[PDB]
C-alpha cells in the first residue's frame, strides 16, 4: 500500500461550519450539493432529473484550505476520499490512471464513495491525465452523482472553454476578506491552545482591515511561533503584539 | 502525366473525376488539398521526392486534386516552390508513363496563372456545354437497373438538370429512386420525380459554394 | 426523443433490415444526415440523449478527442473508428461543431483547421473513395451555418441535412416537452414566457435552467415543479 492510499483517507475532523462569514451564498451554493444531496436523496429523485452535481472554486486564494476543511467537518459521519493536485503532476507518469481507477474501485467498495480533487493547479503526460480524468469523472462508469468540485488557486485553463458548457456549471468564485468575517475564524482560533476570554475578539479583528483566511492565519500561527518562542506559560496579545502588527504589516507591505 | 478539365460556368469537377473514377479508375492513390498546410519552416520538397517516389515504387497511381481554388506576401512563394517540384518531377528523369494526376478547381479566375503555362498543365480543355450527348449517354446506359414507371422521358430530365456532370444527373435519378423507395412503391407519378429533380438539383445550385 | 424517430430509426435501421427491397430495387440509403441550424435546440445532449434510445452499439467521439498534440494520429484513430465500427458490431458514432473545423482560409501558413481537415478531408476520401458504405455510416452536426464546407455534397457525406430553426414557442416546446416528458409537470406549466425567455441558450444551459428550477423547488414546499420556476431560473442563471 502505497502511502496516496494509507494518505487518502480523510480522517481528524478539521475546521466546522462556525466560520460562516463574508461570502455567505457561495459557501451556501457549494453547501447545498455536498450536504443536501446525500442527506435527502428520496425528494431530489422524485424532484425531478437529477440532482446538482457541483461547482467551481476559482480565483484569489482568501481562506484557501478552510472551505473543504468545513465540507470534511460537516460531513453526515461518513467520511469521503479527497485526492491532491501533487500527486497527478509525478515522475514515471502512466501511474495516473491505474490510480485514478483504483480509487474509484475502492469509491465502490465504499458504495459510492465522494471523490474530490483538491488544487487540481499543480505535454502529453498532462493530456493523458485530464483527458482520461474527464473520461473518469464525466463518463458513467465509476458514478455520476458523487462528487465534483475543483477548489484551487489557479485553473490552469487548457479545455474549459469548451469543456465547460456541459454536466460542470455554476462558475463562481472562492472567497473575499471582509471586515466582520474574521471574528468567526477567530471564534474557531479558540479551540486552539487556552487564550485569556478577556481580550475581545472584535478588538483583534479591527486592526487588522482588509485580511484575508492565510493573513490571519499567519496572526494565529506566527503568534503561536512567537508564543512558544517567549518561554511564557498563557498567551495574552500585550507580549506578542509586536507579533500581530508585524505579522499583518510586514506582509501587508507586498500582499 | 497531367489535365486540365476547368468550366467558366459553373462548378463541380471533381463530381466529374468522382465520375470517371465511378466509372474506371482501376488505381486508388488519393491526394488532398490539405496536405500543404506549411505550418513549418517549409520542407515540401522531402515529401514531393517521398510521396512521388512511393509513386514511383508503387505501380497503381491516378491521382484526383481537388479544391485548388482556396490554396492558390510568401503566400505564392510556397506554390512556386511546389510547382518547381513538379517541374522536377515530369521534367527530369522520371516515369512518365506510370504517373497520372488531375487537378480540380472552383472558379475561372483562380486557375492559377502560374498552373496555366504549359509543361505543368499541357491539355487544357473549356467545358461551356457539359456533354449533353454523353450525358444522355451515361442516362441511357445507367437507367438500367433503375425501374421507374412506363411514361418516361430522358430528355426532358436531361435538359432539367444540367451544368454539374452526367453522373450528378445519375445521382438525382437516383435520388428520385431513393425517394420512390421511401414512398415503398416500384413506380410511381412523376410529381414526386420533378419533386427530386427541382428540390434536389436546384439545391444542388444553391448549396453549390 | 420525440421529435425525431422516423429520420433516425429507419435511416439506421433500413441500410440492415431492408436489404432485400435493396435488391429488389437497386437503391442505396442515405448514409450521411446533418442536424445543423441555430442553437438553442441541444443536438449534443438530445441527440446523445436518442443515441441510448436506439438500443444499438454507441462509441463516443468528441472535438478534442480526434485533434492529439502528435501527428499522424488522426488517421490512427479514423481507421481505428473503422476498425470498431467497420470490424466490430455496428455502432453510433456522432459528432458535433463541425462548422468550427470547416474552415478554408487563403493564406496557407498557418492554419491549424487545414491539418483537421486534412484528417476530416482522409475521412471523406475513406467515403468518398470506398464505395462499399453500407456498414457504419458518419453522422456529424454544426451549430452554425457560417462557414459550410462544399465538399459534403455526396450519398455517403452529409446529403439529408435536416434544418431546425430557432426553438420558437412551437419548437422550444417540442424540445421541452422531451426534456420534460417524465419528470413531475404540475398542471400550470403554460410554457409560453418561460419558452419565450429562453434566447441565446443552448438545450446543455436550458438543462441547468431545469436544475435550477430543481433547486429551489426544496424550499418552495412544493415537491413539484411549478411554471414560474422556469423563468425563476432563467433569471437566476442570466
Amino acid at each position: 500500500d502505497p502511502t496516496v492510499t494509507m494518505m487518502q483517507v480523510e480522517e481528524k475532523p478539521d475546521v466546522t461550519y462556525s466560520d460562516v462569514g463574508g461570502c455567505k451564498e457561495q459557501i451556501e451554493k457549494l453547501r447545498e450539493v455536498v450536504e443536501t444531496p446525500l442527506l435527502h436523496p428520496e425528494r431530489f429523485v422524485n424532484l425531478g432529473i437529477e440532482p446538482p452535481k457541483g461547482v467551481l472554486l476559482f480565483g484569489p486564494p482568501g481562506t484557501g484550505k478552510t472551505l473543504c476543511a468545513r465540507a470534511v467537518a460537516n460531513r453526515t459521519d461518513a467520511c469521503f476520499i479527497r485526492v491532491i493536485g501533487s500527486e497527478l503532476v509525478q515522475k514515471y507518469v502512466g501511474e495516473g490512471a491505474r490510480m485514478v481507477r483504483e480509487l474509484f474501485e475502492m469509491a465502490r467498495t465504499k458504495k459510492a464513495c465522494l471523490i474530490f480533487f483538491d488544487e487540481i493547479d499543480a505535454d502529453n503526460e498532462v493530456q493523458r491525465t485530464m483527458l482520461e480524468l474527464i473520461n473518469q469523472l464525466d463518463g458513467f462508469d465509476p458514478r455520476g452523482n458523487i462528487k465534483v468540485l475543483m477548489a484551487t488557486n489557479r485553473p490552469d485553463t487548457l479545455d474549459p472553454a469548451l469543456m465547460r458548457p456541459g454536466r460542470l456549471d455554476r462558475k463562481i468564485e472562492f472567497s473575499l476578506p471582509d471586515l466582520e468575517g474574521r471574528t468567526h475564524i477567530f471564534k474557531i482560533h479558540a479551540r486552539s491552545m487556552s487564550v485569556e476570554r478577556d481580550i475581545r475578539f472584535e478588538l483583534l479583528a479591527r486592526l487588522c482591515p482588509n485580511s484575508t483566511g492565510a493573513e490571519i492565519r499567519s496572526v494565529c500561527t506566527e503568534a503561536g511561533m512567537f508564543a512558544i518562542r517567549a518561554r511564557r506559560k498563557i498567551a495574552t496579545e500585550k507580549d506578542f503584539l509586536e507579533a500581530v502588527n508585524k505579522v499583518i504589516k510586514s506582509y501587508a507591505k507586498f500582499s | 502525366k497531367g489535365c486540365l478539365l476547368y468550366g467558366p460556368p459553373g462548378t463541380g469537377k471533381t463530381l466529374l473525376a468522382r465520375a470517371v473514377a465511378s466509372q474506371l479508375d482501376c488505381n486508388f492513390l488519393k491526394v488532398v488539398s490539405s496536405s500543404i498546410v506549411d505550418k513549418y519552416i517549409g520542407e515540401s520538397a522531402r515529401l514531393i521526392r517521398e510521396m512521388f517516389n512511393y509513386a514511383r515504387d508503387h505501380q497503381p497511381c491516378i491521382i484526383f486534386m481537388d479544391e485548388i481554388d482556396a490554396i492558390g506576401t510568401s503566400a505564392d512563394r510556397e506554390i512556386q516552390r511546389t510547382l518547381m517540384e513538379l517541374l522536377n518531377q515530369m521534367d527530369g528523369f522520371d516515369t512518365l508513363h506510370r504517373v497520372k494526376m488531375i487537378m480540380a478547381t472552383n472558379r475561372p479566375d483562380t486557375l492559377d496563372p502560374a498552373l496555366l503555362r504549359p509543361g505543368r498543365l499541357d491539355r487544357k480543355i473549356h467545358i461551356d456545354l457539359p456533354n449533353e450527348q454523353a450525358r444522355l449517354d451515361i442516362l441511357k446506359i445507367h437507367a438500367g437497373p433503375i425501374t421507374k414507371h412506363g411514361e418516361i422521358d430522358y430528355e426532358a430530365i436531361v435538359k432539367l438538370s444540367d451544368g454539374f456532370n452526367g453522373a450528378d444527373l445519375r445521382n438525382v435519378c437516383t435520388e428520385a429512386g431513393m425517394f420512390a423507395i421511401r414512398a415503398d412503391h416500384d413506380f410511381v407519378v412523376q410529381e414526386d420525380f420533378m419533386k427530386a429533380v427541382r428540390k434536389v438539383a436546384d439545391s444542388k445550385k444553391l448549396e453549390s459554394k | 426523443l420525440d421529435k425525431q424517430i422516423q429520420e433516425l430509426v429507419e435511416a439506421i435501421v433500413l441500410p440492415m433490415n431492408h436489404k432485400e427491397k435493396f435488391e429488389n430495387l437497386g437503391i442505396q440509403p442515405p448514409k450521411g444526415v446533418l442536424m445543423y441550424g441555430p442553437p438553442g435546440t441541444g443536438k449534443t445532449l438530445l441527440a446523445r440523449a436518442c443515441a441510448a434510445q436506439t438500443k444499438a452499439t454507441f462509441l463516443k467521439l468528441a472535438g478534442p478527442q480526434l485533434v492529439q498534440m502528435f501527428i499522424g494520429d488522426g488517421a490512427k484513430l479514423v481507421r481505428d473508428a473503422f476498425a470498431l465500427a467497420k470490424e466490430k458490431a455496428p455502432s453510433i458514432i456522432f459528432i458535433d461543431e463541425l462548422d468550427a473545423i470547416g474552415t478554408k482560409r487563403f493564406d496557407s501558413e498557418k492554419a491549424g483547421d487545414r491539418e483537421v481537415q486534412r484528417t476530416m478531408l482522409e475521412l471523406l476520401n475513406q467515403l468518398d473513395g470506398f464505395q462499399p458504405n453500407t456498414q457504419v455510416k458518419v453522422i456529424a452536426a454544426t451549430n452554425r451555418v457560417d462557414i459550410l464546407d462544399p465538399a459534403l455534397l455526396r450519398s455517403g457525406r452529409l446529403d439529408r441535412k435536416i434544418e431546425f430553426p430557432m426553438p420558437n414557442e412551437e419548437a422550444r416546446a417540442r424540445i421541452m416537452q422531451i426534456h420534460s416528458r417524465k419528470m413531475n409537470v404540475s398542471p400550470d406549466v403554460n410554457y409560453e414566457e418561460l419558452a419565450r425567455c429562453t434566447d441565446d441558450f443552448n438545450g446543455a444551459q436550458c438543462k441547468a435552467v431545469c436544475v435550477e428550477a430543481g433547486m429551489i423547488a426544496l424550499r418552495r414546499g412544493a415537491t413539484e415543479l411549478t411554471h414560474e420556476d422556469y423563468m425563476e431560473g432563467i433569471l437566476e442563471v442570466q
